[PDB]
């Protein structure tokens, strides 16, 4: 229950790295091993020579309070980095626990490849299983694809020199931009929130193509998302898999989805707008 | 369609001795209206010269 | 949207099975490559500039517009499953 | 134009310098333009004087005297020129003269040692750091002094703290314990502080005759007559009642410690602590604090008075005499100034304890300058300060508006002991005071939300961070000119009128007038008035100002369009807005964005960067201007010149135009021609569409430059060296690159493109032989170099415009050590208004445009004007801003009548002014209209019909009265365009100033499909590189999995966010057109497992028998 | 109203894909007549009674009588106080109505009364506040000002009001900024205490059921009054039928789904004063080891028709009971 | 027994949960002192792990 | 091959915790600034946590694909990646014991019971 041997983490979990100009930026957990091993070298010095035993207790205190800073700092005392800099030290139950600890980041899977985030315009032309892209970001989210069915026709002979075609936008042809239109015929794309209080903050969409810098949106999902158009940017994402684009296409296309979760109230509901319209027209 | 200057060498510089800079002379060209009596002509440079 | 998806969820007990059915199809699909299709001779899909939808544009259309037909058969345990999960994966 | 004002009420005073405050807070810190010889003591002198000093008495050698003298600064190394574009600090040394004395003979006085420099303020008010301008902003917190509060549980008592500063020092209470207890605890252990009073040399006689006298609670103390009577003892028994083990033969020990200097609070005489004693209780505080060293004994002057007092108040009642916490008169603000001048006496006490040392282990005596001041301490001090403090803050250069604002900002956080986020709920509420003090509409939304304030415009602190509202005398029924600053505590004793109230001039014109009694609303009678409001705008910031239609305005909408005032981009040609408030010259004026004739006299010479100009004494002066200046924030700040050759001017009259000035106005956005109905679905909620009139004609158009840095460094593989050259393939694209490493000025650039070539070793240790021993065979000597060039980012570029290098050859420059050289390219761009942008009136009408429609479609008048944006009136019910509608009625009033107007923000135009301008616009546009001989289109004639089917105009008149009235109601008669038709019902129409807001890459799409991984964690993020992936969270997880999506969150999990196997297979399967394959174990979880694994914990994966499955391939397991 | 219950029943009725078209056309139809139709908001158009003037002068009048109440020593300052609050909000709502009043009276097709007679956009209180008066107004403490706000925005309030108000806007942005993070704190805890909830199950073998009142128990302190409709709806549809029950004729057979239609019929049911409590399947009595069973469960989906086996009812219901927090 | 959301949240038969609800210190050091074989139901547990889900497809 | 079913967490052996490491640490000496190579038998070394390098062995004489397995000539490093130093492991042999501090500190402290 109590240990004899401290493990040591493995170091790239804890590296070293040059910032700039010599300088190494390093984790405090290395910096809590150094002191660590100083202690108990120390100790087996001191133990080795002779045993004045008042130095020998005091030793064996701070060598007690170094493996308990090492396991968690902040119980006993605050030990901290080297004076000048009162920050205290990270260590391992600080990694553990807390509001942004190794439970709060590998639980989110924070990042993710294929995605894209943009401020978002209405797109009343669309109907309400589409959305609107810009075609740059398509361009650069669909970029596998976009290889591999390029590499189908004889644009470019290899991987290498498609990718450096797509590489600068100066390169671009008509022909790409067929391709790319060949590409996403089926697929969809999943638009999200970013505060996402219930279900209905991420839904399929079937892409298309446009000129522009912003993600057209179709305006009935104004309120499934508590997304007006005030300058709120959404994010975008790809799936990949076969299966994964039946999933969304089927059970998450905003065409599918059109009563709340929470009660059988619509969600799909004419907005404000079109309530004005059609109040103005069948009033008498 | 297009400016070329003798002295300056991209759009945000100024010329010595202009009060204007070259944003300036570029919005005030964009009013000149230029009116072609052949109608087979396509393309005209048109040339000034000034000082003091 | 699809042909008749209301025709699909008549046709189903749960969507979940609807849709493990239709993904399979396209899987199957890709592995065996679009020969292996019953709705070849006559109906097929069709792109727009060319005939695309002959080959492989989008299979998971393609396991759909297959599955409106009469041509597809699904259940719980209809084969030896075994002998199917284990040849499925090595090729 | 003309310029026509409604509001009606005599401005008895012009608005102070809007940024007096710090100008003056350092300028009062900061002597040197005054003789030393001078009274002026406090700020540095004040410091110097307080701690410097060093006296040391019998400490090995004895009779260290240290003193000082004077101090000087004069000379700054650089002008801020050079020190913005070479990364220096705007700054002066400092010098001071002091003189070491010995009980011995010896008198060794050195007038000059050098001790640290301090950096000096610019004209506008900021200060030059590192290159870069950041701003220091005043604080808020407890004024220092005496407070009395209710207990916090008994009902019927209370307690008095009297504060004094710094917070490791003195913070004494009194408070009352009803068994006949005065406790005192001094710093965590309470006392009977009747001792203590005994010590003061009191006795119980004068105690009961002058204290007991009136109040029955002095039984609480004169219970205590057993140790009533210890004059001297005392003092020992009390520091015998501290438990430091020491003998208590210590007279004056910790006696003292709260004597003269080291702990007692040195606030301001008078005022900082005095007033708050003298106002509050007594009648003067002489000296300092509580303290006598004269005699040994002690005397006192806050004690008795603070418990009389108290004891008045807990049994009799001179009057309501409890403090409010957020009262402004209990609340101080400190400046720039006082934040200096606590850093620097810091600093000064680090080396005063240097210097103690210094002479501790020095023998001899003939070491003054050199041997006992080192200027590290107080320079680093001033310099962290500076630098790295919570209140010294990047400065918010976007526009001159910003840039003010900024500067007037009051924080009540700070230094970290004051107030925190975390919690501060209870004072984020405004005040009762902080009517004309403090605006109530400026605070910034989000979490520093009441936290961070601005103070109003007519708000100005006198000497002590106490704001001072001006006020009107009110004698009798006469309003005087005279103009008197209240504090908050002068004014809660008087009746305020309010500056609405009728005015005969100089008599009130009213019966009946509203006040404010105690903050309270009341009306009264003109007898009882004393002091009158000199204006509304002395209630307001000057952000919140410049809102025209304020009086009709909801408080959220207009503090948000106040806030997107700040962060409006100044265009290629903006212009003023058609309807202003009168603080636009003002802002511009004062904050030192333009240039002004200081004289007159008459214009020389004007070009397009400098301008000579010969005053009247024959005095010819020249004033450069910052043709293309690159902001803080990446916008450009032009002057363009405004006279012309041989052109009289007046003293103070303008010369140059500001970045966002038309003519001396502040002018950040348009006016436009607006329609105010539902377009199809393109302005749906928010949304609005706009014109392709106004990118025909470049009208929301901005420059935007790029500042990117590239830097080679001394590494121990070799110094990298800056070449034109490129080690192994690219040179056909070299052509741009035309100098050695430097790309050539006015060249346009593309992602991805060469902008500075810089070269690397090839390899850390040993570079590769192949290319090694290539370039050996080719050229002799070999090549040892791998390419490490800056390129555009992938995105957008424009145009290179400035290419400055700083090499070692340092002039005056310095650099990072072990970096040999750095280049900065800068790359500017006309963004163009386009579809991701976003636009704002002055009401906070935030919005998007959706869509740009082709000229020919979009509504028209009758006439062939098209209107130029679309608005959307769902969003004004919904919210309260009717301020933008009236706004638009006197733009269209304006557009025919062709003037601007002026109103203040409570006293604008009634509306019947408004219906008679709109009334002459309608005559002058009819009358245009029927000079060419037309009369009422068949269109206008169907529309009127149904108008008057709809009740908006009388019916029974002829369609030219009855279109009248509809204009007089601002509506008016327009066409679809796309069909041809009319709109059904008239349509409202006018002008509106509308400002294209800050657009940085919050547009720009951070979209990517590979990019760069973190080393803990596989996680893709880039930044610089690339722009890395987005946060998939918590909330986005639960959506996921609350459909039936399965593999979509675990592909999303593991294939594409942290299986590295896993995602190198996906990219190349997909690469090769096929299916991607299942996924593994994240690297996240084996990061968990290992660090479990690290404390004594021991988690593995068993099967579904206890058969542990190893999460690693072979490599947890040994050889 | 109207639109959102055609478009329920055209779900019903017709199923996904007419439901989308139908949606689709209302939108484009519902844009082109927006358009031409012309509605547009002037500063005329915020009509403000004449009636209220008078009625402001009686309220006053009412006051000063108060007023002198209190001079005579009649009445305390926590009496006083609260006479002055229930004096001005019922003259509020008294205004309030008036202006309805006048709108439908006079201008019927005013773009602010069709706003708010339509669900576009606003509220009475709004509407109140553009045109009447908005009268009382919250102090930092949590209570009422003594002095309300006799002017309105298409008025020019004075600077004291304005300075008045500031307060209550100061109040909503904090508490926005607040209590979002405790609805965001409160739906966490929510949704990691029912993760473990997904519908994977045969038909429980539950005897046992919940038996949904109907009838309020106590309005006043002795009486019994049928519940509000939407409480019966949203507590009985998609619910469950534990056991058979015929209430007007008609054979509801155990094991049958209420849909719409068999609520509203077992509400007119009670109304005429048959039946008072309905047995139903619930959660709460489910037997389910880890979950629920889909009998138990119920009804209601983003579809209508009875819930597939297998999706997480938990995590869905921790997101429904947090999403409105935001918004309280 | 009735107790609070928090506590039933936090005392669970799952410990990786629990670890990751609220204080991953008690949790984990009572996990350890019994060895606690974290059945992998519940759907927080596997995606944790990153397996796939029970619920949903 | 097997998947994952159930995940054990447990106290950890002194015994276990010297299987799972391979070698011991004794120098607090990281990285000096001239060698960038790892500095000796401190927190980075190289032998005690696998190579640094990417594929090549200190010497690399046995690397080839013919013979990678094949011990070294000069050399005794099988062929790996980096990945080896993200999951190899360390150890510390302290002359005197000491506790967990979970397990004395604890609010039930689990020695305390
Ligand atoms: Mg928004
Ligand atoms: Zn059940």
């Amino acid at each position: 229950m109590i240990l004899e041997a401290v493990p040591v983490l493995p170091p790239d979990l804890r590296p070293m790295v040059q910032v700039d100009g010599g300088r190494f930026a390093t984790s405090d957990l290395n910096d809590l091993y150094r002191r660590l091993i100083n202690r108990n070298n120390r100790l087996k010095k001191l133990l080795a020579q002779g045993a004045p035993e008042i130095i020998i207790r005091n030793e064996k205190r701070m060598l007690q309070e170094a493996v308990d800073a090492l396991l968690d700092n902040g119980r006993r005392g605050a030990p901290v980095t080297n004076p000048g800099s009162d920050r205290p030290l990270r260590s391992l139950t600080d990694i553990l626990s807390g509001k942004q600890g190794r439970f709060r980041q590998n639980l989110l899977g924070k990042r993710v490849d294929y995605s894209g985030r943009s401020v978002i315009v209405v797109g009343p032309q669309l109907k309400l299983h589409q959305c609107g892209l810009p075609k740059r970001m398509a361009l650069e989210l669909f970029k596998p694809f976009l290889l591999k069915k390029m590499e189908e026709k004889g644009i470019a002979p290899n991987v290498k020199a498609a990718r450096r075609m797509l590489e600068r936008q100066r390169d671009i042809k008509d022909e790409v931009w067929d391709a790319l239109e060949e590409v996403i015929h089926g697929k969809v794309v999943l638009l999200n929130r970013a505060p996402t209080l219930h279900r209905l903050g991420i839904q399929a969409f079937q892409p298309v193509l446009v000129e522009g810098q912003s993600i057209q949106l179709h305006p009935l999902v104004c309120e499934a998302f508590n997304a007006d158009f005030d300058g709120d940017q959404m994010a975008v994402h790809v799936p990949l898999s076969s299966f994964a684009q039946a999933e969304a296409r089927i059970q998450m296309l905003s065409a599918h989805n059109l009563l709340s979760p929470a009660s059988g109230e619509p969600l799909a509901k004419p907005s404000r707008d079109i309530i004005l319209g059609l109040y103005y027209i069948t009033q008498v | 369609t297009s400016v070329y200057i003798e002295d300056v060498l991209h759009e945000f510089s100024t010329i010595p001795g202009v009060k204007e800079d070259v944003v300036e002379i570029i919005l005030n060209l964009k009013e000149l209206v230029v009116r072609f009596l052949n109608p087979s002509l396509q393309t005209v440079t048109l040339l000034l010269k000034a000082e003091g | 949207a699809e042909p008749g998806i209301d025709k699909l969820f008549g046709m189903v007990d749960s969507k979940y099975r609807l849709t493990v059915v239709v993904a399979k199809r396209a899987q199957q699909l890709l592995r065996h490559g679009f020969k292996n299709t019953v709705l070849e001779p006559e109906e097929r899909p069709k792109m727009q500039t060319l005939e695309g939808l002959f080959d492989d544009p989008n299979a998971v259309t393609w396991a759909m517009k297959e599955l409106l037909t009469g041509r597809l058969v699904f259940g719980e345990n209809l084969v030896p499953e075994d002998r199917l999960q284990k040849e499925m994966e090595r090729l | 134009m003309e310029i026509k004002r409604f509001g009606r009420i005599r401005e008895v005073i012009p608005l102070p310098p809007l940024t007096e405050i710090q100008v003056e807070s350092y300028r009062r810190a900061l002597q040197a333009d005054v003789p030393p010889e001078k009274r002026e003591n406090v700020g540095i002198q004040a410091a110097f004087r307080e701690t410097f000093p060093i006296e040391e008495e019998d400490k090995g050698k004895g009779g260290l005297v240290l003193d000082f003298l004077e101090y000087r600064l004069g000379e700054p190394p650089f002008p801020q020129d050079e020190c913005r574009e070479k990364d220096l600090t705007y700054q002066a040394p400092l010098y001071a003269r002091l003189q070491l004395i010995h009980k011995d003979t010896g008198l060794i006085k050195e007038d000059e040692v050098f001790l640290g420099h301090i950096p000096l303020m610019t004209e506008d008010g900021s200060f030059i750091i590192n290159g870069a301008d950041r701003v220091i902003v005043s604080q808020i917190h407890r004024s220092p002094g005496v407070y009395f509060t209710p207990d916090p549980a008994r009902p019927g008592r209370y307690i008095a703290s009297i504060i004094p500063l710094p917070k490791r020092g003195p913070w004494i209470d009194l408070e009352v314990e009803p068994n006949g207890v005065v406790s005192m605890k001094v710093n965590k252990r309470k006392f009977p502080l009747v001792l203590l009073l005994r010590v003061l040399g009191y006795d119980q006689e004068t105690l009961a005759r002058e204290l007991g006298a009136y109040g029955e609670l002095v039984q609480g103390l004169m219970d205590e007559s057993v140790f009533a009577m210890r004059p001297e003892e005392a003092l020992i028994r009390l520091f015998t009642l501290l438990r430091p083990g020491d003998p208590p033969k210590r007279d004056k020990a910790v006696a003292y410690v709260y004597g003269l200097i080291a702990d007692p609070r040195r606030y301001d005489l008078g005022e900082a602590g005095r007033y708050k004693a003298e106002e509050k209780l007594g009648i003067r505080l002489s000296g300092r604090t509580l303290a006598r060293f004269e005699d040994g004994e002690f005397k006192d002057e806050v004690f008795l008075p603070t418990l009389r007092y108290l004891f008045a108040l807990t049994a009799g009642v001179p009057g309501h005499e409890v403090d409010d916490i957020d009262h402004l008169g209990n609340r101080r603000i400190r400046t720039v100034g006082e934040l200096m001048t606590d850093q620097f006496r810091v600093g000064l006490a680090r080396l005063a304890r240097g210097v103690r040392e210094r002479m501790l282990m020095g023998s001899e005596d003939s070491l003054t300058p050199a041997k006992l001041v080192n200027s590290r301490p107080l320079e680093a001090a001033i310099r962290e300060f500076f630098s790295r403090s919570q209140l010294s803050q990047f400065k918010d250069e976007t526009n001159p508006l910003s840039s003010l604002r900024h500067k007037r900002r009051i924080s009540a956080l700070g230094p970290g002991g004051l107030t925190r986020e975390r919690a501060g709920f209870d004072v984020r509420d405004v005040h009762r005071t902080h009517y004309g003090r403090i605006c109530p509409v400026e605070t910034p939304e989000g979490a520093n939300i009441g936290l961070i304030t601005s103070l109003a415009a007519y708000a100005r602190v006198d000497e002590l961070g106490f704001i001072r509202t001006p006020y009107r005398r009110v004698v009798g029924g006469v309003v005087t000119d005279e103009v008197v600053y209240m504090t908050a505590t002068e004014e809660d004793r008087y009746t305020i009128a309010q500056a609405n109230t009728p005015l005969e001039g100089n008599r009130i014109a009213a019966e009946r007038v509203v006040a404010r009694r105690k903050g309270e609303p009341v009306i009264v009678s003109p007898e009882e008035v004393e002091f009158m409001d000199v204006s509304p705008k002395q209630v307001f910031s000057v952000n919140t100002n410049l809102i025209p239609f304020l009086e009709h305005d909801d408080a959220n909408r207009a503090l948000m369009g106040s806030n997107m005032q700040t962060q409006a981009v100044p265009l290629i040609r903006a212009q003023a807005p058609v309807v202003m408030t009168g603080l636009e010259e003002r802002v511009v004026r004062d904050s030192l964005a333009a240039l002004y004739a200081e004289e007159d006299g008459e214009v020389a010479k004007v070009d397009g960067n400098r301008i000579v100009v010969r005053y009247e004494d024959g005095r010819l002066v020249e004033y450069p201007l910052r043709r293309f200046y690159r902001s803080n924030q990446g916008t450009a700040l032009d002057q363009r010149p405004r006279v012309v050759v041989g052109q009289r001017v007046r003293k103070g009259d303008l010369l140059a135009d500001g970045p966002a000035s038309e003519n001396g106005f502040l002018a950040l956005g348009q006016n436009v021609l607006v329609a105010i109905m539902p377009f199809d679905g393109y302005n749906f909620e928010d949304a609005i569409v706009i014109s392709e009139e106004l990118l025909k004609r470049d009208f929301y158009t901005s420059i935007h430059i790029e500042r990117y840095e590239i830097e080679a460094r001394d590494t121990k593989l070799g110094p990298e060296r800056i070449t034109r050259d490129i080690p192994h393939l690219s040179e056909a694209a070299l052509r741009d690159l035309d100098e050695e490493g430097v790309v050539r000025i006015g060249a346009e650039v593309k992602p991805g493109d060469i902008l500075v070539g810089r070269t690397s070793f090839k390899g850390e240790s040993e570079p590769t032989p192949e290319e090694r021993l290539l370039r050996s065979i080719f050229g002799e000597k070999a090549r040892d170099v791998k390419d490490t060039s800056l390129r555009v980012p992938p995105g957008e570029g424009g145009i290179v415009v400035r290419t400055v290098r700083l090499r070692r050859g340092d002039p005056g420059v310095e650099l990072k050590p072990g970096v040999r050289e750095v280049v900065r390219v800068y790359v500017a761009q006309k963004r163009k208004l386009q579809v991701g942008d976003k636009l704002a009136n002055r009401h906070g009408n935030k919005g998007v445009v959706a869509k740009i429609l082709p000229v020919e479609d979009m509504p028209h008048l009758p006439d062939g004007t098209p209107v130029d944006v679309i608005l959307n009136p769902l969003g004004v019910p919904s919210r309260m801003n009717l301020g933008q509608i009236l706004e638009t009625h006197l733009g269209l009033a304006g557009y025919f009548l062709g003037q601007r107007y002026i109103s203040p923000i409570f006293d604008g135009a009634k509306e019947p002014e408004i219906k008679e301008l709109l009334a002459q616009a309608f005559e002058v546009y009819f009358g245009k209209r029927k000079g060419e001989g037309f009369g009422v289109d068949k269109r206008e004639v169907e529309v009127l019909r149904r108008a008057e089917k709809l009740g908006l105009v009388t019916p029974g008149k002829t369609p030219e009265e009855q279109l009248k009235e509809l204009f007089l109601q601002g509506k008016v008669v327009l066409y679809d365009g796309r069909t041809g038709e009319p709109i059904e019902g008239p349509i409202v129409v006018g002008q509106m100033f509308i400002m294209k807001l800050y657009h940085m890459v919050e547009d720009k799409m951070h979209a990517r499909s590979t990019g760069p991984y973190s080393l803990i964690t596989q996680q893709p993020l880039g930044g610089k590189a690339q722009f890395g992936g987005q946060r998939f969270g918590e909330m986005e997880v639960w959506a996921l999995e609350a459909y039936g999506a399965a593999h979509t969150l675990q592909e999303m999990l593991t294939l594409k966010s942290d299986d590295i196997e896993g995602r190198n297979a996906a990219y190349e399967a997909i690469i090769k057109g096929e299916d991607v394959p299942e996924p593994s174990v994240p690297e996240s979880f084996r990061v968990l497992v290992k660090e479990l694994q690290a404390l004594a914990l021991d988690v593995q994966t068993l099967d579904e028998k206890d058969n542990p499955v190893d999460i690693f391939e072979g490599l947890a397991s040994k050889r | 109203n109207s639109l959102k219950d055609l478009v329920y029943q055209a779900f019903l009725r017709l199923g996904m894909e007419k439901t989308a078209r139908l949606l689709d056309a209302l939108k484009y139809y519902g844009f082109t007549f927006s358009t031409t139709s012309g509605i547009t908001i002037g500063i005329d158009d915020a009509v403000i009674p004449e009636e209220k003037k008078q009625y402001l002068e009686e309220a006053d009048r009412k006051l000063l009588q108060i007023e002198q109440a209190y001079e005579m020593g009649f009445l305390t300052d926590r009496e006083r106080y609260d006479q002055i609050l229930q004096l001005w909000t019922e003259t509020t709502e008294k205004v309030t109505q008036a202006v309805f009043k006048n709108f439908e009276e006079n201008y019927p097709f005013n773009p602010l009364y069709v706003m708010a007679q339509s669900g576009a956009r606003g509220n009475p209180q709004q509407i109140r506040q553009l045109c009447g008066l908005r009268g009382l107004m919250q102090k930092p403490s949590g209570e009422t000002f003594e002095v309300p706000v006799r002017s309105s925005f298409r008025e020019g309030l004075t600077v004291l009001e304005y300075f008045i108000s500031s307060h209550g806007a100061r109040k909503g942005g904090a508490d926005t900024a607040l209590r979002t993070a405790d609805s965001g704190y409160l739906t966490r805890k929510l949704v990691d205490v029912t993760h473990e909830i997904v519908v994977r199950e045969a038909d429980c073998g539950t005897t046992n059921y919940i038996s949904v009142p109907l009838f309020q128990p106590d309005e006043v302190t002795r009486s019994l009054r049928l519940r509000k409709r939407a409480d019966i709806e949203a507590g009985l549809y998609g619910r469950v039928l534990a056991r058979e029950v015929e209430v007007l004729g008609v054979r509801l057979e155990e094991g049958r789904y209420l849909s719409m239609d068999d609520v509203h019929l077992l509400i007119k049911a009670a109304e005429a004063g048959e039946i008072q409590e309905v047995p139903v399947r619930s959660p709460l009595t489910c037997q389910t080891r880890y979950g629920v069973c889909q009998k138990c469960y119920g009804y209601d989906l983003s579809m209508a028709r009875p819930v597939s086996i297998g999706e997480a009812v938990g995590i869905v219901a921790a997101q429904s009971i947090g999403e409105p927090g935001t918004q309280l | 027994l009735l107790m609070g959301v928090t506590k039933s949240a936090l005392s669970t038969k799952s410990w990786l949960s629990a670890a990751s609800f609220q204080n991953t210190t008690h949790v984990l050091t009572e996990a350890a002192i019994a060895g606690k074989k974290d059945e992998l139901i519940g759907l927080k547990e596997n995606v944790i792990l990153g397996r796939l889900i029970p619920a949903g497809t | 091959k097997k998947e994952v079913r159930k995940v054990r967490i447990a106290l950890a052996s002194p015994e276990k915790i010297r299987s799972w490491s391979y070698g011991e640490v004794e120098k607090p000496e990281t990285i000096n600034y001239r060698t960038l190579k790892p500095e000796r038998d401190g927190l980075f070394d190289e032998r005690i946590f696998g190579p640094i390098k990417d594929y090549e062995c200190a010497c690399g004489k046995y690397k080839r694909q013919r013979f990678e397995g094949k011990v070294c000539e000069r050399c005794g490093v099988e062929v790996t990646k980096s990945i080896v130093r993200r999951y190899r492991m360390g150890h510390i042999e302290l002359a005197t014991p000491a506790a967990h501090i979970w397990f004395v500190k604890d609010v039930p402290s689990k020695i305390g019971t």
